[PDB]
């Protein structure tokens, strides 16, 4: 929590290569906030930053099956918190698995988690689809032979509760 | 966006004067978490409708129809076809500033790469199977019998493309190459896609000023504004803040909800179109674009989808005597 | 019967429905929870204000309540007007499917589901429309020979519908949406151009009606 | 932080998908204060000889430190306010 020259802030200060003239006191950004600064005793360009900041979130399978959670840290390293770093943020409670399988509950970037395996809930690049490679040659043609009548419901709302 | 660090940073002071207005803060969050998950659906209607993940044969031969162009590129690490790296290059600091105040952009839940599977199944399957993908399993057809069917749609009967293919392939792979030049020597094609980005990235600009502004009170800083102030006097001043903040959220927010209807509006077009057009074949007039419609390719590109539309646009005329 | 089962243990398939109930009370909730809120004023009850004070007083504090009050009204109701265009696209959609799908059959595709569609049986349900879609989805497939076209003297034969297959020998033109082989025949094909200029065309007989007929 | 997820579903059964419950803001360590005398309130306030008001005196002040301690220690003073000014941030205030 820093307080430079009468600036006050709380951020992360780093070195930082950017390069002020020599008069000049505030390093800033398209919002206006600060961003980089001069520290007066020896004069350096130290950057600013957010702290981790991010939502907690909180996966579950239903509590009808179990009672563990892993908690999604997001847009975070994983310092500050069985942990696993993700593209969306640090996850915690999930163990990490190579395999792929369809998306189950949606986190973020492609990571997908279910409770299956004991178990444990687990964390995985969601497969889109399975895979099929349609064998294709310049006179092969596949016209079915039988077919099945299925009945799909589909379901929309129409009007909702009025009110005055 | 975090309603009450946005509202009130680093003060339980303003904190606990938020807790007086009630359920504002959360229902902010109900609100944009609805937007937040149907996004999310959104691309999930459009991209996916295809139950299997197709991919094209090891090698093309379609009758001359160079589709290297649209076809992914197996020499790219991200596997995105030639045309869609010039859009992903017009299309478009922000990426923390925001992030300062409780402004958080998160992530799409589909990647690009996978966007890009989609496209490239929805893709490899139009070409192989014909249409039949879309109504259940995937039918191998000769690919210049595709083309004499989707004649028969437009009611060109078949024995033209029997007759025309080379020449129609010519047209087809000409046609394909001026869509680079297209979209490579003018930036303002995408500006559909370009304008929803702005806007985007416009508001937040917009939302986060707004934290500079007095709205009536001594000091647009919180500290100033109630920690110099008598914890008696400073009271109200902070109401002037949060009044205007707080305002000036549901402002964003309902600017969002609005926007985002329009995107719910338009994402259902393209679903529309990804399933009539490319995964059919579309008697609509100029639905799928001028002319008589062929076949339509996907094409992802930035929070957007492009398709190409195959038309067939008659050309010469012969004045006849009729009866 | 699969509809029924469904339905019996389904509590999702009606979240489209049940989300719509869910909202609307939701904000109709917190719509009166915000009569409990301060909004700033020394409390929430409208008349412990005034016998508290002299009202002169609390003309200002009732401002609080009514300027806290008065805009939760118009966050609430600029919700509806949305959430209600919302309902009125998807009641637009219905009506669309409801003309289209019921009282036609649809050429668009997937706009009625997966598969051809043959036709649809609306139900009611409260504040929504459900749709049994009845589609027509293939299912055995054969890997075929094919070919564009076939020559019979040099002329070229197409199919007038279908395709021209083969299981390996005999050519049969066939409908594509299912399998239902039939020898070739001019009644099966029409002619066009010569043998030059199709790319696949292969050598067969495209027997006659006809020159049988003759022959006594 | 499972908990917290049963009282922002406000059901004790928490069906199955991902909830975002709570926010957590990383604090920081500690505080720097990097700036690159004493003001003469004994010569002002303790002054043996001010003006009237049609010539009233004005004594530019900077670059020296406040000791306003004995200012609210003083204690022999009628009429003593502040607009915008909070005594126990007046020492932390930086003019
Ligand atoms: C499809 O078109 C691409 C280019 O549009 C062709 O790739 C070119 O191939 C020639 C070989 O004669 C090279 O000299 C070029 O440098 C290639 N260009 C690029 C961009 O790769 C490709 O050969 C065509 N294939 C078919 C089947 O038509
Ligand atoms: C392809 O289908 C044709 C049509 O049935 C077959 O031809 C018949 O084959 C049966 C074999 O049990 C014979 O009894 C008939 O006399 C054949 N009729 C004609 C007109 O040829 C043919 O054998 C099939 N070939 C393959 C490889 O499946
Ligand atoms: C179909 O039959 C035609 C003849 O009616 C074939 O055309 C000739 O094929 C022979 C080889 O068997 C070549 O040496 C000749 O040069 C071909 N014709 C000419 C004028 O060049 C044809 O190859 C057969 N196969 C097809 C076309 O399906
Ligand atoms: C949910 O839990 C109840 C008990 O609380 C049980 O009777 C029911 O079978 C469970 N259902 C599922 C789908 O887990
Ligand atoms: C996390 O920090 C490590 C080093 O501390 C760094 O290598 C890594 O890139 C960081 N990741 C993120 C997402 O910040
Ligand atoms: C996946 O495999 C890599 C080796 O290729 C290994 O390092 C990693 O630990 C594996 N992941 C898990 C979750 O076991
Ligand atoms: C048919 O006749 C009209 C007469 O004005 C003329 O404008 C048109 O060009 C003619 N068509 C062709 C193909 O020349
Ligand atoms: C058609 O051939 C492909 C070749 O890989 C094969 O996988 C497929 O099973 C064949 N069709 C049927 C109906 O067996
Ligand atoms: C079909 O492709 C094969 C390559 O496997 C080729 O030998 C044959 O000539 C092609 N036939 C036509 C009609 O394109």
């Amino acid at each position: 929590n820093f307080n430079f020259n009468g600036l006050t802030g709380t951020g992360v200060l780093t070195e930082s290569n950017k390069k002020f003239l020599p008069f000049q006191q505030f390093g800033r950004d398209i919002a206006d906030t600060t961003d980089a600064v001069r520290d007066p005793q020896t004069l350096e360009i130290l950057d600013i930053t957010p702290c981790s900041f991010g939502g907690v979130s909180v996966i579950t399978p239903g509590t009808n099956t179990s009672n563990q959670v892993a908690v999604l840290y997001q847009d975070v390293n994983c310092t500050e918190v069985n942990v696993f770093q993700t593209r969306a943020g640090c996850l915690i409670g999930a163990e990490h698995v190579n395999n792929s399988y369809e998306c189950d509950i949606p986190i973020g970037a492609g990571i997908c988690a279910s409770y299956q395996t004991s178990q444990s809930i687990i964390a995985y690049t969601m497969s889109l689809g399975a895979e099929n490679s349609v064998a294709y040659s310049n006179n092969s043609i596949a016209i079915p032979t039988n077919f099945t009548i299925s009945v799909t419901t589909e379901i929309l709302p129409v009007s909702m509760t009025k009110t005055s | 966006v975090d309603c009450t660090m946005y509202i009130c940073g680093d003060s339980t002071e303003c904190s606990n004067l938020l807790l007086q207005y009630g359920s504002f803060c959360t229902q902010l969050n109900r609100a944009l978490t609805g937007i937040a998950v149907e996004q999310d659906k959104n691309t999930q209607e459009v991209f996916a409708q295809v139950k299997q993940i197709y991919k094209t044969p090891p090698i093309k031969d379609f009758g001359g129809f160079n589709f290297s162009q649209i076809l992914p590129d197996p020499s790219k690490p991200s596997k995105r076809s030639f045309i869609e790296d010039l859009l992903f290059n017009k299309v478009t600091d922000l990426i923390c500033a925001q992030k300062f105040n409780g402004l958080t952009v998160l992530p799409p839940l589909l990647t690009d790469e996978m966007i890009a599977q989609y496209t490239s199944a929805l893709l490899a399957g139009t070409i192989t199977s014909g249409w039949t993908f879309g109504a259940g399993a995937a039918l191998q057809i000769p690919f210049a019998m595709q083309m004499a069917y989707r004649f028969n749609g437009i009611g060109v009967t078949q024995n033209v493309l029997y007759e025309n293919q080379k020449l129609i392939a010519n047209q087809f792979n000409s046609a394909i190459g001026k869509i680079q030049d297209s979209l490579s020597s003018t930036a303002s094609a995408l500006g559909k896609l370009q304008d929803v980005v702005n806007q985007n990235a416009q508001a937040l600009n917009t939302l986060v000023k707004q934290l500079s502004s007095n709205f009536g009170a001594i000091s647009s800083v919180l500290n100033d504004i109630l920690s110099r102030l008598d914890k008696v006097e400073a009271e109200v001043q902070i109401d002037r803040l949060i009044t205007g903040r707080l305002q000036s959220l549901q402002t964003y927010v309902t600017q969002q909800l609005i926007r985002a209807a329009e995107i719910r509006a338009s994402a259902n077009l393209a679903a529309t179109k990804m399933s009539e057009c490319v995964l059919g074949q579309s008697k609509r007039v100029d639905f799928c674009g001028k002319g008589y419609h062929l076949m339509s390719f996907p094409q992802s590109a930035p929070h957007g989808v492009v398709f190409l539309h195959v038309t067939y646009v008659p050309a010469q005329e012969k004045n006849f005597t009729t009866a | 019967g699969k509809i029924q089962d469904s339905l019996s243990s389904t509590a999702s398939a009606l979240g489209k429905l049940q989300d719509v109930v869910n909202q609307n009370a939701q904000a109709l909730n917190t719509l009166v929870k915000q009569l409990s809120s301060n909004f700033g004023a020394i409390s929430s009850v409208l008349n412990d204000i005034l016998s508290r004070l002299d009202k002169v007083e609390a003309e200002v504090q009732i401002d609080r309540l009514i300027t806290g009050r008065l805009q939760s009204l118009q966050t609430y109701v600029t919700q509806q007007l949305i959430r209600a265009a919302e309902i009125r696209a998807s009641a637009n959609l219905a009506a669309t499917k409801m003309s289209e799908c019921v009282l036609g059959q649809s050429k668009r595709v997937d706009f009625c589901g997966k598969g051809y569609h043959l036709m649809s049986f609306p139900q009611s349900a409260p504040h929504g429309v459900v749709f049994l879609h009845v589609t027509y989805v293939p299912a055995q497939e054969k890997n075929f020979t094919t070919a564009p076209a076939i020559c019979h003297d040099g002329k070229a034969h197409f199919p007038r519908e279908g395709v021209f297959v083969s299981n390996g020998t005999h050519w049969f033109v066939t409908q594509r949406n299912f399998y239902e082989p039939q020898i070739i025949t001019t009644d099966n094909t029409f002619v066009s151009g010569n043998c030059d200029v199709v790319i696949g065309i292969v050598n067969n007989t495209v027997y006659d009606p006809l020159q049988p007929e003759l022959d006594s | 932080p499972l908990s917290e997820t049963k009282c922002t579903l406000k059901s004790f059964t928490v069906e199955k998908g991902i909830y975002q419950t709570s926010n957590f803001r990383v604090q920081p360590t500690e505080s720097i204060v990097r700036f690159p005398n004493l003001c003469p309130f004994g010569e002002v306030f303790n002054a043996t000889r001010f003006a009237s008001v049609y010539a009233w005196n004005r004594k530019r002040i900077s670059n020296c430190v406040a000791d306003y301690s004995v200012l609210y220690n003083s204690a022999s003073f009628s009429t003593f306010k502040c607009y915008g000014v909070s005594p126990t941030k007046l020492n932390d205030l930086c003019f």
